[PDB]
RNA sequence: AGAGUUAAAUUAUAACUAAGCUGUAAAAAGCCCUAGUUAAAAUAAAAUAACCCACGAAAGUGACUCUAAUAAUCCUGACACACGAUAGCUAGGACCCAAACUGGGAUUAGAUACCCCACUAUGCCUAGCCCUAAACCCAAAUAGUUACAUAACAAAACUA
């Protein structure tokens, strides 16, 4: 049981499938966890939107919105409109550090979608734009 | 050798290739600069998608031209190959065998530093 | 290892400019830390959830 | 962006278990510096402050470093007394 | 008088001074292979001293060689190359627990 | 101003024998043309040093 | 010696008569420097595969 | 009369030299619940777990061989003017006089 | 000090999807020519390496390559000469992003402040000025000693 934590990638012969389809067919939800919402979207591997879903598109508000609990509903409904459209297997992409950043991806789980590989794609400039000035002078 | 040129050409076929490294050997004699060897590293996969010349290239041939040419005319050879569409990321660099290998000695054991600060009971 | 500390300081038999301005003497205490006790957090949020889903729905 | 995608902090998940490689990545992130930085990078701060914190920071490791070095040092003597009423 | 009295001599326990991995060695920036031993296999990240193990030089001289390979295009920045994933272990940092 | 020629055969190997024997390629490496500003100065400077001092 | 050494490397450099065979066989030869390195501190060359 | 420095050239302890890795014979003469204190016999006594094999075998008077790594731990930290000395020497436990 | 180059991020710009996005302890304002994904020039800056302590007289300098190059066969020494962080001025250019000022929205009795939003000078390049800093390591330079000897704290006391 020789299991590899890395990512399968396409330039190596490995005979992994998932439903019948290969690593790079599987589809891709992207998880923008910012500070005070959470949005997702999947989309297929040819980078068509299939379904999207963001706290705010939930009924909630200006605070409400950045909660945990937010980001764990918004997982199952866009986990619902992926799998209304035939997707059982997806591919995490998470960007930003925020409060909404593992519950979603547990939402998508509880909505009913099996997740394979999480990826963390946070944008870190190497020293490129200089950020705003700091809180609390 | 003293100067050593990474050249990246564009992945193309074995006879447009062997020209294009025909006309570059024959732009660095111009110059006044004798070749001393050069090395084909294979045709790989580059790290990341360039872009150079309006085009997109994710694949490259590399090269390793080493020679003996003027200080002075490194940057006109880099000018020669910046306007070259054939040539993805063309670079110039000190050969790494005019350095002298150092002796590397190994870890030195450091003591810890004392004396730092005064003998007054705390 | 332990980072080296020689230069480091601004002394006077050190002709630099120091590299660490230590807030507190680097004196090693007799007595450690106490342990700090860790902040408590809301549990249960994922099945209040559920919970309540069904309230919604029902 | 030019470079390959889902090749640089990925993991694969094992037998459907999606919390315990969250923690992987998590700790991978740590272990690798990217969450402090991510946290540093929402405000900027000013080549003071920042000297100041490496300033800081390198002074509390050699204290923590030191303190652990002693500590393990000292482990032995945690036994028991032999001479207990002498 | 004493002919048993300890003469000023060198110590000749002394035991000779530990190497790094790349003592007497060249470090070069087209050994992609070499130079990625050395970074992050999920970020890419140079390691530290304290995780390398290296003596002052070789360091800075590996630092250099990747800074310089990373843009003269030979070795990826935000990952490290995953036909160099099988190399040996030489780094002291473990991922996985 | 002086005018070192780009074929001076820099004092590494200018007082060596058998120097003016070997190809052209080979003493074209070993001339000023391929050489760096250090060797015109070594250059210049011995050149400067033999004509005005007395004991060099 | 050095002089002499530099005679000897003087015979492969690359000229205009040798440029199209250099440039042929240079296309024909590949070259790789890649050779990774042990804890031990051994250097092992990937060319036995 | 014999001098001293002509006493301490003979001396068991110079002709050791280094206390790296040396096979000593020590003798026990504490005995704790757990732990042996073995006087190896140089300057400190040091303190040894009790192996599981043979364990009862292990009394007070026993001698036993021992690979020293160290004749006393001492050690420096921030700001100490001296080391601060364990009092103790660190080895190891092979076996118990095998004869 | 010059010449050449860009890995990450961001943006002007197009396509699909969706309705909010951003915003805080909580809100409001703002933008809905909005947000996410896929491609994307120019400008600005230069993650880890750095637990390194090097260079330069100091200020200062750590994305990469090339050229030139870091005085004194080495004491002190100005009102003389040459430099001199950020900020500001003049003329030309660039402007992703940040931001004095300003205008709104919060809080407050008041808030021409701390909090959020938009934006200007400016921070960016060339030339010419201005010559000020907690320009502090608050410890002058040159060759030394561990002798006598703790006002206190702090970086120990001292010689020529
Ligand atoms: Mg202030
Ligand atoms: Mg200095
Ligand atoms: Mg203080
Ligand atoms: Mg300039
Ligand atoms: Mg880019
Ligand atoms: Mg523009
Ligand atoms: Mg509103
Ligand atoms: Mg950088
Ligand atoms: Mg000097
Ligand atoms: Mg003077
Ligand atoms: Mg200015
Ligand atoms: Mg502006
Ligand atoms: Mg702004
Ligand atoms: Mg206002
Ligand atoms: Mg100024
Ligand atoms: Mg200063
Ligand atoms: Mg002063
Ligand atoms: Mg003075
Ligand atoms: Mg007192
Ligand atoms: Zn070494």
């Amino acid at each position: 049981s020789s299991f590899s934590i890395y990512p399968p990638i396409p330039g190596q012969e490995n005979s992994l499938r998932w439903a019948g389809k290969k690593f790079e067919e599987i589809p891709i939800a992207h998880i923008k966890a910012s500070y005070n919402n959470t949005q997702i979207q999947v989309v297929s591997a040819a980078h068509q939107p299939l379904a999207h879903a963001s706290c705010g598109t939930e009924g909630f508000r200006n605070a409400k919105k950045g909660t945990g609990i937010a980001a764990q509903t918004a997982g199952i409904a866009a986990a619902a409109k992926a799998t209304g459209k035939g997707v059982t297997h997806v591919r995490v992409v998470v960007k930003g550090l925020g409060p909404g950043r593992l519950s979603a991806i547990k939402g998508l789980t509880m909505g009913g979608l099996e997740v394979i590989s999480i990826t963390d794609n946070t944008p870190i400039p190497h020293n490129g734009c200089r950020p705003r000035k700091a809180r609390r002078l | 050798p003293r100067y050593e040129l990474a050249l990246i050409l564009k992945a193309m076929q074995r006879p447009e290739t062997a020209a294009a490294l025909k006309r570059t050997l024959e732009a660095l004699m111009d110059r006044g600069a004798v070749v001393r060897n050069l090395e084909n590293l294979g045709e790989r996969m580059l790290p990341y998608k360039i872009s150079a010349h309006n085009q997109r290239h994710s694949r490259g041939g590399y090269f390793l031209v080493d020679f003996y040419a003027p200080a002075t005319t490194v940057e006109s050879m880099m000018e020669h190959l910046s306007r070259d569409i054939d040539v993805i990321r063309p670079n110039i660099v000190k050969h790494p065998l005019t350095q002298e290998v150092k002796e590397c000695e190994g870890i030195v054991p450091v003591p810890l530093e004392e004396k730092l600060y005064s003998t007054k009971k705390r | 290892a332990t980072p080296s500390l020689r230069g480091r300081l601004a002394r006077l038999g050190n002709p630099r400019r120091p590299i660490l301005k230590p807030n507190k003497p680097l004196i090693l205490a007799n007595h450690v830390g106490e342990r700090r006790r860790e902040k408590g957090e809301a549990t249960c949020i994922t099945e209040m959830s559920v919970m309540m889903a069904c309230w919604k729905q029902n | 962006a030019n470079h390959l995608k889902f090749i640089a902090r990925t993991v694969m998940v094992q037998e459907g278990n999606v919390e315990g490689a969250y923690r992987t990545l998590n700790r991978i992130l740590t272990m690798d510096g990217l969450i402090e930085d991510i946290k540093r990078r929402r405000y900027y701060e000013k080549p003071c402050r920042r000297r100041q914190r490496e300033s800081y920071e390198t002074c509390r490791r050699i204290y923590n470093m030191e303190m652990a070095r002693k500590i393990n040092f000292l482990m032995r003597k945690n036994r028991a007394d032999p001479w207990q009423g002498c | 008088s004493n002919e048993d009295l300890p003469v000023p001599m060198e110590n000749p326990y002394k035991e000779p001074l530990k190497k790094c991995i790349l003592c007497e060695k060249h470090v070069d920036y087209k050994n992609v292979q070499l130079l990625s031993q050395f970074i992050s296999p999920f970020t890419g990240c140079i390691y530290g001293r304290h995780i390398t193990g290296l003596c002052g030089k070789k360091q800075k001289e590996i630092t250099k060689a990747i800074k310089r390979a990373q843009i003269l295009g030979f070795m990826p920045v935000t990952y490290k190359d995953p036909a160099y994933l099988k190399d040996p272990k030489v780094c002291n940092i473990k991922y996985r627990e | 101003q002086d005018d070192p020629p780009p074929s001076m055969l820099l004092l590494d190997y200018q007082n060596v024998p058998g120097i003016h024997k070997v190809d052209d390629v080979v003493k074209r490496l070993l001339s000023l043309e391929m050489a760096n500003q250090k060797e015109k100065l070594k250059i210049k400077k011995m050149q400067l040093m033999n004509k005005v001092l007395e004991n060099p | 010696q050095e002089v002499l050494q530099l005679q000897e490397e003087a015979k492969t450099f690359i000229t205009r008569e040798n440029l199209e065979a250099r440039v042929e066989e240079a296309l024909d030869s590949p070259k790789s420097y890649n050779w990774a390195i042990t804890r031990e501190g051994l250097v092992v060359r990937p060319q036995q595969k | 009369v014999e001098s001293f420095a002509s006493m301490l050239r003979h001396s068991p302890l110079t002709q050791m030299g280094p206390a790296k890795n040396k096979l000593v014979i020590g003798q026990i003469f504490h005995i704790v619940e757990d732990d042996l204190y073995i006087d190896f016999g140089g300057k400190f006594h040091c303190v040894c777990k009790r192996p599981e094999v043979d364990g009862e075998k292990y009394q007070k008077g026993t001698r036993v061989r021992l690979r020293l790594l160290d004749l006393e731990l001492t050690s420096r930290f921030l700001g100490a003017t001296t080391d601060t000395t364990i009092l103790e020497a660190d080895a190891v436990l092979l076996g118990l006089q095998e004869s």
